[PDB]
């Protein structure tokens, strides 16, 4: 996350670090005790899902870990146009909810007017960094027509974007499949945008939750 | 011709270790790849990276 | 804090999860979707 | 009647 800043503490129960050997991949989202929501093209075998995690570099005796059973990418995902950017972990066993790993409600109605929304994760930050401490940024939804005028020919109704243009906070590698969270929903997910990071010019570009709400439904209850 | 490619990125906000062919160092070096996108100056392993380069 | 919690909504006609902050606010307010639905469900 | 009530993250949010 670029031109962000450290989260509060108690601000991010519902954020995931997904894991491979031992390195952060990407983001996610507990959306369901067992079910964490991330981008399909974080898709990797053998991920590690933890929760309750604010400072990758310390052992945090809130955390939680856990190998992913079943992993569902969406069957209509398109990996060359990022559409339909969006998969399913589940848990081995549900999470222990505490004030610190915490489920987000989903954006249910494509049509909410929240615009304030903000981005977090532990992705590469402005210096080129990776931080051990989860980044926070404020940034705003953009509108459909100004997001196809920025990105010609390649959004979908499945995607959102959002940015900032007095800092361009946006989200940078690390950050994949984590929330876009608007009026305490899950908005979106952390899917792609301008190559370098950072959303002066460009905003960044989000997995569009609220189209995915039955698809999430039927394979929870699967 | 793809060795010599720099490494890139791509516009996804992932974060997979990929190997890519540094001229400048003839060897086959770490990058960080977003998950989509890119060159073909791109490889799972060290090994394949150089056994292509 | 953000705790996940259970309201009935009208437009939707049956329980739906909001971020409840603690403490205050007013009791439609459900720690699960059963228990909100036998309270408001019909 | 309870149930017609907006949702309310109430003062500690």
């Amino acid at each position: 996350l670029v031109h962000g800043g450290p989260c509060d503490k108690t601000s991010h129960p519902y954020q995931a670090a997904l894991y491979t050997s031992g390195h952060l991949l990407c983001g996610g989202v507990l959306i369901h005790p067992l079910w964490v929501l991330t981008a399909a093209h974080c898709k990797k075998p053998n991920l590690q899902v933890f929760l309750g995690k604010h400072n990758l570099g310390q052992q945090e005796s809130s955390q939680e870990q856990s190998s992913v059973v079943r992993a569902v990418i969406h069957p209509d995902y398109d990996a060359a146009s990022h559409d339909q950017d969006i998969m399913l972990l589940r848990l081995a066993r549900p999470a222990k909810l505490s004030e610190l790993i915490q489920p987000l409600p989903l954006e249910r109605d494509c049509s909410a007017q929240t615009t304030s929304c903000h981005i977090l994760g532990w992705g590469k930050t402005a210096d080129g960094d990776f931080p051990d401490t989860i980044q926070c940024a404020y940034i705003h939804l953009v509108s459909r027509e100004e997001c196809e005028h920025a990105y010609p020919g390649q959004i979908t109704q499945n995607m959102l974007c959002a940015g900032d243009e007095k800092y361009g906070k946006d989200s940078c590698q690390g950050d994949s499949g984590g929330p876009l969270v608007c009026g305490d929903h899950l908005r979106g997910l952390v899917s792609w945008g301008n190559i370098p990071c950072g959303s002066k010019e460009k905003p960044g570009v989000y997995t569009n939750v609220c189209r995915y709400t039955n698809w999430i439904q039927k394979t929870i209850q699967a | 011709e793809v060795c010599s490619e720099q490494a890139e990125t791509g516009p996804c906000r992932a974060l997979f270790f990929r190997w890519y062919f540094d001229v400048t160092e003839g060897k086959c070096a770490p990058f960080v790849y977003g998950g989509c996108g890119g060159n073909r100056n791109n490889f799972d392993t060290e090994e394949y990276c150089m056994a292509v380069c | 804090a953000l705790f996940f919690r259970w309201y009935f909504d009208v437009t939707e006609g049956k329980c739906a999860p909001f971020v409840y902050g603690g403490c205050g606010g007013n009791r439609n307010n459900f720690d699960t979707e059963e228990y909100c639905m036998a309270v408001c469900g019909s | 009647e309870v149930c017609s009530e907006q949702a309310e993250t109430g003062p500690c949010r």
